[PDB]
């Protein structure tokens, strides 16, 4: 099976800048390499067919270069409207095969998160449970470390963390750190704090509440 | 204008069987080879099967061959995919797609997608809990303990669109849980009523939870 290898895996670049995605085949393919664009929640959109042939409707800033085994997809200038995942596909031999995909990120200006904390809801306590949630909104870069300290003490179990994809408007990320724990173990404690470590700032940003 | 609308995805027990179907239109169906390509988050896009415009020729990648049977009814302009002896690694979103060729080539047209979750876990509605406070205030909703995916989430029935962040769900065993947050001006709350609406189509569970100040 002609094996294709695509890289980089994920690439961060600033608006206007150039983007060069590269795909290499396990054998010669001449130019039976096709490129695809896929925005979040949508299906893949055809962008370039064999022979580095830019499919109709596709902006000219897109271009496919390559023949034989080295192929290249580029963007003379990154626009907010190109944040997608790209896949290359060799259509020269069976089975058809796609690349690992490249994921584009809009490198923007650093920004600190706006941490928000919430103590469990009445009805949740009822069912005999407690979930402390912590919302860290509109930050960048995506790397960040959230920690849960109950009464100054550490804790790493029952922590569910989720990140949103990069916001299509302000290019920021937001993540949800939500600690779970028995209504019993919640009751017999007081200090509940959500501590976030991020590049944006030095000292950890700390939000908390008691009782 | 070409259109491929597949339907059939579902929660199937491991080892079960399922039958997806694709409804083509906007083009002369029996003049193109058709295909199913599936996509998983960790393995990306992966070709699953193809069938010539005359249905005489089929092509399957080893990993699926013997299990999946792609067919087509040129009369109804429909493309099928009968799946048997399903496995967990079969869980994924399946796309219906067209080749600009009569046998096989690249993929020019894609469908909308249909998801197939191969699991043992039982369906089960969510427990929605409001996240009230305790500048501009920020409220949240916490959907928890449901399966399978997906679960739709809106604020004030979609009327509240700005400031909404719905974080991806995560598996905690065989039960997903997700949350959404909304920020509204300090004045519009609690003077105004902010509601959260959760819908778990799988278990025909709809829910409107109002966010009242604790
Ligand atoms: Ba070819």
């Amino acid at each position: 099976e002609t094996t294709v290898t695509q890289s980089p895996a994920s690439l961060s670049v600033a608006i206007g800048e150039k983007v060069t995605i590269r795909c290499i085949t396990s054998t010669d393919i001449d130019d039976d390499m096709n490129w695809y664009q896929q925005k979040p929640g949508e299906p893949p959109k055809f962008f370039i067919s064999e022979g580095n042939t830019l499919r109709p409707g596709v902006p000219s800033r897109f271009s496919s270069s390559g023949y034989g085994t080295d192929f290249v997809f580029t963007i003379e200038n990154m626009l907010s409207e190109d944040v997608a995942d790209y896949y290359c596909l060799q259509s020269d031999t069976l089975p058809l095969t796609f690349g690992s995909g490249t994921k584009l990120e809009i490198k923007r200006a650093d920004a600190a998160p706006t941490v928000s904390i919430f103590p469990p809801s009445s009805e949740q306590l009822t069912s005999g449970g407690a979930s402390v949630v912590c919302f860290l909104n509109n930050f960048y870069p995506k790397d960040i470390n959230v920690k849960w300290k109950i009464d100054g003490s550490e804790r790493q179990n029952g922590v569910l963390n989720s990140w949103t994809d990069q916001d299509s408007k302000d290019s920021t990320y937001s993540m949800s750190s939500t600690l779970t724990l028995t209504k019993d173990e919640y009751e017999r404690h007081n200090s509940y704090t959500c501590e976030a470590t991020h590049k944006t700032s030095t000292s950890p940003i700390v939000k908390s509440f008691n009782r | 204008e070409v259109q491929l609308v597949e339907s059939g995805g579902d929660l199937v027990k491991p080892g079960g069987s399922l039958k997806l179907s694709c409804a083509a239109s906007g083009f002369t169906f029996s003049s193109y080879g058709m295909s199913w390509v599936r996509q998983t988050p960790d393995k990306g896009l992966e070709w699953v099967a193809t069938i010539s415009s005359g249905g005489s020729y089929t092509y399957y990648p080893d990993n699926v061959k013997g299990r999946f049977t792609i067919s087509r009814d040129n009369a109804k302009n429909t493309l099928y995919l009968q799946m048997s002896s399903l496995k967990s690694e079969d869980t994924a979103m399946y796309y219906c797609a067209r080749h600009e060729d009569g046998n096989w080539n690249y993929f020019d047209y894609w469908g909308q997608g249909t998801t197939l979750t191969v699991s043992s876990a039982k369906t089960t509605p969510p427990s929605v809990y409001p996240l009230a406070p305790g500048s501009m205030v920020t409220l949240g909703c916490l959907v928890k303990g449901y399966f399978p995916e997906p679960v739709t989430v809106t604020w004030n029935s979609g009327s509240l669109s700005s400031g909404v962040h719905t974080f991806p769900a995560v598996l905690q065993s065989d039960l997903y849980t997700l949350s959404s947050s909304v920020t509204v001006p300090s004045s519009t709350w609690p003077s105004e009523t902010v509601t959260c609406n959760v819908a778990h189509p799988a278990s025909s569970t709809k829910v409107d939870k109002k966010i009242v100040p604790r």
